[PDB]
């Protein structure tokens, strides 16, 4: 209060002194620490609504240094993960490590207890497979040979490669080291078996798979099968019609995935084909009414 | 827990989510724990049934009948009842095989509908080249 | 040159006072990052984000004599500094009544496309199978240039191409069997109109 105080005494002064100065960045940087005093108060009602005010404030200015909305999202994500809301605290945080501060004033301690939390809250996502953002963001870049990042990166490279067997090995010893996946083991099954069916279909070139193909897939029976599949259209996972007669589903949407190195080339071999197809069109249609164009 | 599990379009199943709620909610008087509403926790049986109902529709364009009256949990015949009042007040419409085959959940959509929906879609393919063009010429600058 | 810009407002003022200061057009053909830095001084002048209008002067490229491009300020992420990068906007002319009526009279040809008779509208359809052609070439070799001369994977092109592959009518479907009955239909009608013109050629 002090401090804010002093700022607009202050610049009943500079501002014609100078002939040019601003005085605004300290007011939004001191409104963010409020909030996050409250936080730490236990206060967390009052912290979330002056929070919402700022974000009104922020918006309005069109052009800001980087160090203010770096704070501001620092506030708003302390908050998500107070709240333990999982989802919410990912999608938030994210905002953070986009405008992040590539410098080291961020220390390597600070780095580690978010990045930590965000793992955890991915795994306990049902939808959320970016996973490979975080090691181009600083908050995982610098450290990547704790022992804490051991195991963990185990269990996300058992996901992207889709397999079962290895997960299903991972997964005892986890559950019982760490009481944080004990208590939600039921999601952490969940999450293996929704993260190949997105993957499975979109590598073939048929966006349409039998519920026979699906059962090698995800190595579970079509009789599982069929209740996964059901709940992907409801969570917005794939989106598509069923039919058990003709054993199928059909997708019509493919939701974003992050494309990988890998991926790329299966996309630029799809494309190929399409080249070679317009140029035998052009080729034929050149030849045919060739006498009479004009 | 009882407003987000008829919000959300997850499938649940009556006698089970009905113990959930068995000592709690059906023991909260004036609401289900007076005497004649004890009829109103039974009414309840109803509206998680067509709930059910209402999503499976839009998901599955064929489900097989049997299959159904697992997920419902119920009779062939009660089931049979409801679909036949869930297609006279039109929030779906749908077609019904007797001999117990398939429950064919669809709206029949014309040739015509189709086929114009079919120019769309392409329209929509063209733009996409078209705009990634102007980013290529970005992108070499970039580097 | 600051005093020049200043000057030619007051009389722009007096001759037409719908014109407004809008923006600088550069000479081009190439995107510039000198254009970051003069559009920060056409800043000082304008009311809105600078306009800058690439008018080709090589004219090059027939199609698109001309780019449009707005200055933004965006959040780059990967937890990088906020950039300030031209994206682009339809530059696509409409012209002036006054303007156009003179055009008109000067020319007389049969352009890139008039749409006019069969003759052609016929030719459009070579010529724009090969517009798209050599379109979609291109992005076949921006993906080689990821992964061969590393450019900095630019994402945005990614998500169009998902796309295009999952909104992709797929065949085998019976949506196709529809198609061809429309087509059948039609080459019917056909046949029944170049019959008609036998009536009137024959009299």
């Amino acid at each position: 209060d002090d401090l804010k105080a002093q700022f607009q005494e202050l610049d009943s002064k500079k501002q014609r002194n100078n002939g040019s100065k601003d005085h605004g960045d300290g007011i939004l940087l001191i409104d963010s620490e409020i909030a996050r005093t409250y936080l730490l108060k236990n206060d967390l009602v009052k912290a979330r609504d002056l929070l919402d005010d700022l974000e009104k404030t922020l918006d309005k200015k069109d052009s800001i240094p980087l160090r203010i909305t770096n704070s501001f999202y620092s506030t708003n994500s302390q908050y998500f993960k107070f709240k333990n809301d999982f989802n919410s605290f990912y999608y938030t945080s994210l905002l953070y490590l986009s405008t992040l501060e590539p410098s080291t004033s961020i220390t390597l301690a600070e780095r580690q207890q978010l990045a930590y939390d965000l793992s955890i809250s991915a795994l306990l996502g049902d939808k959320i497979y970016n996973f490979g953002e975080l090691l181009h963001h600083p908050i995982m870049e610098t450290i990547v040979n704790d022992s804490n990042y051991d195991w963990l990166f185990q269990l996300l490279n058992a996901l992207t490669v889709g397999d079962f067997d290895k997960f299903d090995s991972l997964i005892k010893v986890q559950i019982s080291k760490i009481p944080i996946l004990a208590q939600h083991e039921s999601f952490l099954r969940q999450k293996i078996c929704l993260m190949t069916l997105i993957e499975t279909v979109f590598v073939k070139n048929i966006r349409m798979l039998s519920f026979e193909d699906i059962s090698k897939a995800t190595h579970l029976p079509k009789d599982n099968v069929e209740h996964l599949v059901m709940r992907a259209i409801s969570l917005g996972l794939l989106k598509g019609s069923i039919d058990q007669v003709n054993e199928l589903v059909t997708i019509s949407w493919v939701q974003p995935r992050i494309i990988s190195g890998d991926q790329i080339t299966k996309m630029k071999d799809r494309l190929v084909e399409w080249n070679d197809q317009v140029e035998k069109l052009g080729k034929k249609m050149e030849a045919r009414g060739q006498s009479i164009w004009v | 827990s009882l407003v987000k599990l008829f919000t959300t379009n997850e499938l649940m199943r009556w006698p089970i989510v009905q113990k959930t709620y068995e000592p709690v909610l059906n023991e909260d008087d004036l609401a289900f724990g007076g005497e004649a509403n004890k009829h109103h926790w039974e009414d309840l049986q109803k509206r998680v049934i067509e709930h059910n109902l209402r999503v499976i529709s839009e998901y599955y364009s064929r489900i097989t009948l049997l299959r159904l009256n697992e997920l419902l949990d119920l009779t062939e015949s009660q089931t049979e009842t409801y679909i036949s009042d869930l297609v006279n007040q039109g929030i779906i419409y749908a077609k019904v095989n007797r001999p117990a085959k398939i429950v064919n959940f669809e709206k029949p959509k014309n040739s015509s509908q189709l086929l114009n929906e079919w120019s769309h879609n392409v329209d929509e393919l063209l733009e996409h080249i078209e705009t990634i063009g102007h980013l290529i010429t970005k992108e070499e600058i970039m580097h | 040159d600051h005093n020049y810009i200043e000057n030619m407002n007051e009389m722009c003022k007096k001759i037409n006072a719908k014109e407004k200061l809008i923006g600088w057009y550069h000479s081009g053909p190439k995107l510039r990052a000198s254009d970051l830095k003069i559009n920060e001084l056409f800043k000082k002048y304008t009311q809105n984000n600078p306009l800058l209008l690439i008018v080709d002067v090589k004219q090059q490229g027939v199609g698109l004599p001309t780019d449009a491009y707005v200055a933004i300020e965006q959040v780059k992420d990967d937890g990088t500094s906020t950039e300030k990068t031209f994206l682009h906007l339809p530059c696509t002319i409409e012209a002036e009544e006054a303007e156009e009526i003179g055009v008109e009279h000067l020319l007389r040809d049969v352009r890139d496309q008039a749409a006019g008779g069969l003759s052609i509208r016929l030719t459009n359809q070579l010529k724009s199978l090969k517009g798209l052609q050599s379109k979609l070439k291109d992005v076949v070799e921006y993906l080689d240039k990821v992964i061969n001369k590393e450019l900095p994977i630019n994402h945005t092109i990614l998500g169009k191409l998902q796309d295009v592959f999952n909104l992709l009518p797929n065949l085998g479907t019976p949506d196709d069997d529809e198609i061809d009955v429309e087509n059948h239909d039609r080459i019917n009608i056909s046949n029944n109109l170049q019959k008609a013109l036998t009536v009137k050629t024959n009299d």
